[PDB]
């Protein structure tokens, strides 16, 4: 049951959630990646405060 | 000659119909308007709303709005891609409270599109309209409880944006409650504020009895204004704390302001004519004192309480009643839009005061034109209000203009429109065509406005009714709503008519759409005209009486697909609103006043007036459209004659001599042929082929665009590196197609070059390389080839570089090159042919004039429409149009016959009379009798008695004419066909769809990146989409390999299909594949949700389907 309680995050492979410019120049991107990025941002933001010592609010 | 039919004559001629956008969009503006006199509606509704904004202590304030020039023209924009726009300059004076500062100074404020004279934006060189929508109006209602039977709920609402619905619903406990934003509470709580307590509540209010005691709640009572204040902002605000002047500033922009909530005029107008009170403003509290005192709350109560008691005059209002439903044109939705942008641009310099020297600052810095510019750019270019305009011909755009949609942000959707909105109610007589309509899942939803029907200030459509005194009808038309409509009694116009007064003794009329059969002495009102009942396109068919519904609605939306075509005529048998047609769409070149043409030519029309000026007309000569259809103008007129004022000069795609030419008139005869004519199919003779009859002119554009990737710059140019000499012929001197020359698919319509990506050549290729010893060079070919299916002749040219004047281009982007190509589209097989009455068709197979059922003159039938399509569908208006026809093509005269005002069946049988004298007289003039088979033809249609027995061969054959019926001769055999025949004149009109566009096959293309699934429609050389229902037909066959094949290896597998394709070439048969490889992702995919997917085998145990891939 404690699987159910994520510890490590599946990432799924780069060309089923791709990136890649069309004609004009402009570029193209999967939704996943940037969701999949702010939870980076907020996974190491938090990582680096814990071994901070920042308050527990 | 042109023979005119009925006894109805319009005293009021038709309205100008691209009125309501142009005039809509007109008071929206007021541009020709001084700043000073300006009527504080629309865009200075805006503004005024918007201002002054004061917040240290600022204040702003307003003054005027400038409307620019615009930068570039019509032509100039839809040329260059750019929307069609002049900038709007605010002047705005800002000034200093405590200080006494005035800096005033203009500014600036965004670029605001213009419409044209026809109606339609602009918008990225695109011509867009903008369709007008139908919404509830605004005010107070009242109806039964969906969820209690026994009373009935009450219902506050303002306009769209202008503040939130308001619901008053009595519980059942006995007490009531009140609902705006999803919440509950009772109306004493709010009360409140508003200057009530329990004496206040229970003096006048009882009439009642059993209804004041629900109100009622002592603990509340108790407490006074302010607390409860505290109270209902905790209840409906919980997020912040529950401060008292947070709750006085929040409710007070809730319902006292004038700005955040703004009631409609037309709500404040009608809600003050029904609850039977007035006023003040157009909000349901006014702030005053530091105190809130009531102004909607109160009546509204006293109205719903009124009524739920029964006390008669207290009544439930009809929701889908036009009365209580407006419409938003398009002046009102870009205002609207305009004052969201420009609050936004409000917080914009609120939020920039309170920082940098709020001693010293021009309004310049203070304020940016982003929030208003991507506000209109917004709702211009993504509403869906806003869509691409109809170009097929003048009457698409017309209709297109004048279409009512129900749909769009802040109206309703597909899924909540039950028969609702869907039907047709009592009072969209005069206002909306209860015909015309998609037949599609949008049938009730996105309707048209009727002829004669208008739009009020208000908001409110409009129709005119002729009044009358006591059976003398007054030449005074009146517009009236659906309400005053309502209150009236109001007759017919094919009623009785002596000179102006009443005869008969039994008049047709009606009580609020209710008919009822009553004296001349009651009736105040009379229709106009039939033909303010139903829409533009409906009332385009003759004989609309003897058609059904559907068949009628799939009439005009076919005469909206309209194809223009080279020869194209006007119908023989007309309702006589083409002309009108043809002149309101500004698609034809008129006489501006009174003058004399002084040349044609095809290019310049001049005429020198007679007010001394001369001036030329340019015309427009094959203009491409938005689908493609060519947009032409073909002067009539002679050098040197004088022309009337508003009188014809150039007519247009869809016009002849001024009338509406849709299709052309075909000799139609009905009759079953061969099969051919089998399921509404439709043989056609060839000799419509020769006459360059039914072929269309479309010109469809290609564009490319040279870049600079970070690889290297693209160029245009001639020099290509594998190229051959042949397949550069007509690329002159840049690489560019010339003027005139034919391109075959696969051709090259421009040359360029970009440097492909560096890398090896494979061994085995560069083993080529050196076998041939062709270097390997650089660039690589990227020119533009025009698509299979399409090709044509290039006509024009468009070369747009950077570093050169009067054009703008996108960062990255060196030049776009563009090439107009025009197509010859002659009637091919499988094209699409249809008539006003709502007859589909496709071409099927067409016929050589060799063999044709032909007249006893020699005279070829042009198609042989198929009679067992008729029955079904119910259209007789088709025979008729065909009798008439028939008549006309004898007689050589045309006819107009009005909708609902007619031709007869006697009449017509007279004109086929006569025609039939003229016709026989010539046969028997040029020295022939009867011939023997028509005496054969008359002796069997004697035996089933189609002809009166005793009489000669001509009477029989004049009593079979007069019924349209004539002996017709087999081209194949030359043996006369058993029974007689209906032949004659149709209307019938070639439609958009073609084969020609829509035919495409395809063996191996291009993929999608992510799931290896083949690209879908023609354009992007698609396969075909196999569907789940497809899947379960395969199924139910059983065939296993088939359903295999459709989804593995022709669909998005691999290996499966290289290795088919590498089969098929090497002529085995295909392996078995194994991956659907859109598997693989859905696995991968699950594994990113953390679900393990394993593949187990038959004895369960892994199966690894990458492999050794994704392994470690």
């Amino acid at each position: 049951p404690e699987w159910m309680i994520l510890e490590a995050v599946p990432v799924l492979p780069p060309d089923l959630r791709p990136m890649v410019q069309v004609d004009g120049g402009r570029f193209a991107t999967s939704d996943l990646n940037d969701l999949y990025r702010r939870l980076i941002n907020r996974n190491n933001r938090l990582k680096k405060l814990l071994a901070q010592g920042a308050p527990e609010i | 000659e042109i023979k005119r039919f009925g006894r109805i004559r319009e005293v009021i001629p038709l309205p100008p119909l691209t009125e309501i956008q142009v005039e809509s969009y007109k008071k929206a503006l007021q541009a020709d308007v001084p700043p000073e006199k300006r009527e504080n509606v629309g865009i200075q509704a805006a503004f005024k709303e918007t201002f002054p904004i004061e917040e240290g202590g600022l204040v702003l304030d307003f003054l005027e709005y400038r409307i620019g020039d615009p930068p570039f023209s019509q032509d100039e924009c839809r040329e260059k891609d750019l929307t069609y726009q002049a900038p709007l300059y605010a002047r705005l004076q800002l000034i200093h409270k405590d200080t006494g500062l005035i800096k005033e100074d203009e500014v600036f404020l965004g670029h605001l599109p213009l419409m044209t004279e026809d109606g339609s934006f602009i918008i990225n060189g695109a011509d867009r309209v903008i369709v007008s929508q139908i919404h509830r109006s605004p005010g107070v209602y009242f109806t039964p409880d969906p969820a209690r039977p026994g009373r009935y709920i009450a219902s506050i609402i303002p306009l769209p944006k202008r503040g939130p619905w308001i619901d008053l619903e009595v519980e059942a406990s006995g007490v009531v409650t009140m609902k705006v934003n999803k919440r509950k509470f009772p109306l004493v709580l709010l009360l409140r504020v508003l200057g009530y307590d329990q004496e206040t509540l229970v003096r006048e209010l009882s009439a009642y009895g059993d209804l004041v005691q629900g109100l009622l709640d002592e603990a509340v009572l108790a407490m006074r204004p302010e607390e409860a204040m505290v109270r209902l902002f905790t209840l409906l605000r919980p997020g912040d704390p529950p401060k008292k002047d947070k709750a006085l500033a929040y409710l007070f922009g809730l319902l006292a302001d004038p700005k955040r909530y703004d009631l409609g005029e037309a709500g404040r107008y009608k809600a003050e004519e029904k609850l039977g009170v007035g006023l003040s403003g157009r909000t349901l509290v006014r702030f005053e004192d530091g105190e809130f005192k009531d102004e909607v709350f109160l009546p509204t109560l006293r109205y719903l309480f009124a009524l739920t008691a029964g006390v008669p005059g207290h009544e439930v209002d009809d929701i889908d009643h036009l009365g209580n439903r407006r419409i938003r044109t398009v002046g009102e939705l870009m205002a609207d839009q305009f004052r969201v942008g420009l609050a936004r641009l409000a917080r914009g310099v609120r939020e920039r005061m309170v920082m940098g020297s709020p001693d010293t600052l021009t309004p310049a810095k203070l304020v940016n034109s982003r929030p208003l510019e991507a506000a209109l750019r917004e709702f211009f270019s993504r509403s869906q209000l806003s869509q691409f305009k109809d170009e097929t011909n003048p009457l698409s755009s017309l209709r297109h203009k004048r279409r009512i949609s129900a749909l769009g942000p802040g109206g309703l959707t597909r899924e909540r429109a039950g028969f609702d909105v869907r039907d047709v109610h009592r009072t969209h007589y005069g206002r909306i065509c209860p015909v015309e309509t998609p037949e599609g899942a949008n049938i009730g939803l996105i309707t048209s406005l009727a002829a004669y029907a208008r739009v009020d200030a208000l908001g409110f459509i409009r129709t005119p009714y002729r009044r009358v005194k006591n059976g003398v009808v007054t030449e005074e038309v009146v517009y009236m709503t659906a309400s005053e409509e309502d209150r009236y009694t109001i007759a017919q116009a094919n009623t009785p008519l002596e000179g102006d007064r009443i005869a008969t003794d039994r008049v047709v009329a009606r009580r609020r759409g209710e008919p009822v059969i009553v004296a001349p002495e009651e009736v105040e009102f009379m229709d106009v005209s039939p033909k303010q009942v139903f829409s533009l396109n409906t009332n385009l068919i003759p004989f609309l009486e003897h058609d059904d519904a559907n068949r009628a609605l799939m009439g005009s939306n076919m005469q909206t697909q309209a194809v223009p075509l080279i020869r194209a005529q006007a119908p023989v048998v007309m309702t006589g609103l083409e002309e009108r047609v043809v002149r309101d769409s500004l698609a034809a070149l008129y006489a501006e006043e009174d003058g004399e043409v002084v040349k044609v030519d095809g290019t310049r029309i001049a005429v020198r007036y007679e007010d001394g000026r001369l001036v030329e007309h340019p015309l427009r000569r094959y203009a491409r459209s938005n689908q493609g259809t060519a947009f032409d103008q073909r002067p009539r007129v002679r050098v040197g004659q004088r022309v009337k004022k508003g009188d014809l000069l150039a007519d247009g795609p869809a016009s002849e001599e001024g009338f509406l030419a849709l299709g052309q008139n075909v000799l139609v005869a009905i009759m079953p042929f061969d099969g051919y004519n089998f399921e509404d199919a439709i043989v056609i003779s060839e000799e419509l082929l020769k006459r360059d009859f039914y072929t269309s002119i479309h010109i469809e554009r290609y564009e490319i665009e040279a870049r600079d990737t970070k690889l290297g710059p693209e160029r245009i140019t001639r020099d290509i590196p594998h190229l051959s000499e042949a397949a550069l012929r007509d690329l002159d001197e840049e690489g560019i197609v010339r003027i005139g020359a034919e391109v075959k698919p696969g051709d090259i319509l421009v040359g360029r070059t970009s440097f492909k990506g560096e890398q090896e050549p494979s061994p085995e290729e560069r083993l080529l390389r050196s076998i041939f010893g062709e270097k390997a060079r650089d660039v690589k070919d990227t020119s533009l080839r025009v698509p299979p299916g399409e090709g044509g002749i290039v006509v024009g040219r468009l070369r747009l570089r950077r570093g050169d004047p009067g054009v703008e281009l996108k960062p990255g982007v060196r030049e776009v090159v563009r090439v107009f190509v025009a197509q010859k589209r002659k009637l091919q097989v499988g094209d699409k042919l249809a008539n006003r009455h709502g007859n589909k068709g496709v071409v099927a197979k067409i016929l050589p004039v060799e063999d044709m059922p032909h007249l006893p003159d020699g005279t070829p039938v042009d198609v042989i429409l198929n009679p067992l399509g008729v029955p079904s569908r119910m259209n007789l208006g088709q025979i008729l149009e065909t009798h008439l026809g028939l008549a006309g093509y004898f007689l050589g005269q045309r006819y107009i016959s009005p909708v609902f005002d007619g031709a007869t069946e006697p009449e017509i049988k007279e004109l086929l009379a006569e025609a039939f004298n003229l016709y026989f007289g010539k046969r028997q003039g040029e020295g022939f009798g009867v011939d023997k088979r028509e005496k054969e033809v008359l002796a069997r249609a004697e035996k089933l008695g189609l002809v009166s027995p005793g009489k000669s061969p001509e009477e029989q054959l004049k009593e079979l004419f007069d019924l349209g019926k004539v002996v017709l001769y087999d081209g194949r055999t030359g043996e006369p066909f058993e029974g007689p025949i209906v032949v004659g004149q149709m209307f019938i009109m070639k439609l958009y769809h073609m084969v020609e566009d829509k035919m495409h096959a395809r063996s191996t293309g291009p993929y999608s990146l992510i799931t290896q699934q083949p690209l879908g429609g023609k354009a992007q050389f698609g396969g075909q989409r196999f569907g789940e229902m497809e899947v379960w037909a395969l199924e139910a066959y059983g065939a296993a390999h088939t359903l295999q094949e459709m989804l593995t290896i022709k669909s998005d597998d691999i290996e499966g299909r290289n290795a088919a394709y590498q089969a098929i070439i090497k002529g085995e048969d295909v392996p078995e594949p194994s991956v659907p490889e859109s598997f693989r992702v859905l696995v991968k995919e699950l594994q990113a949700l953390a679900l393990d997917v394993q593949t187990l085998d038959e004895k369960d145990n892994p199966v690894d389907i990458f492999e050794g891939l994704a392994s470690k």
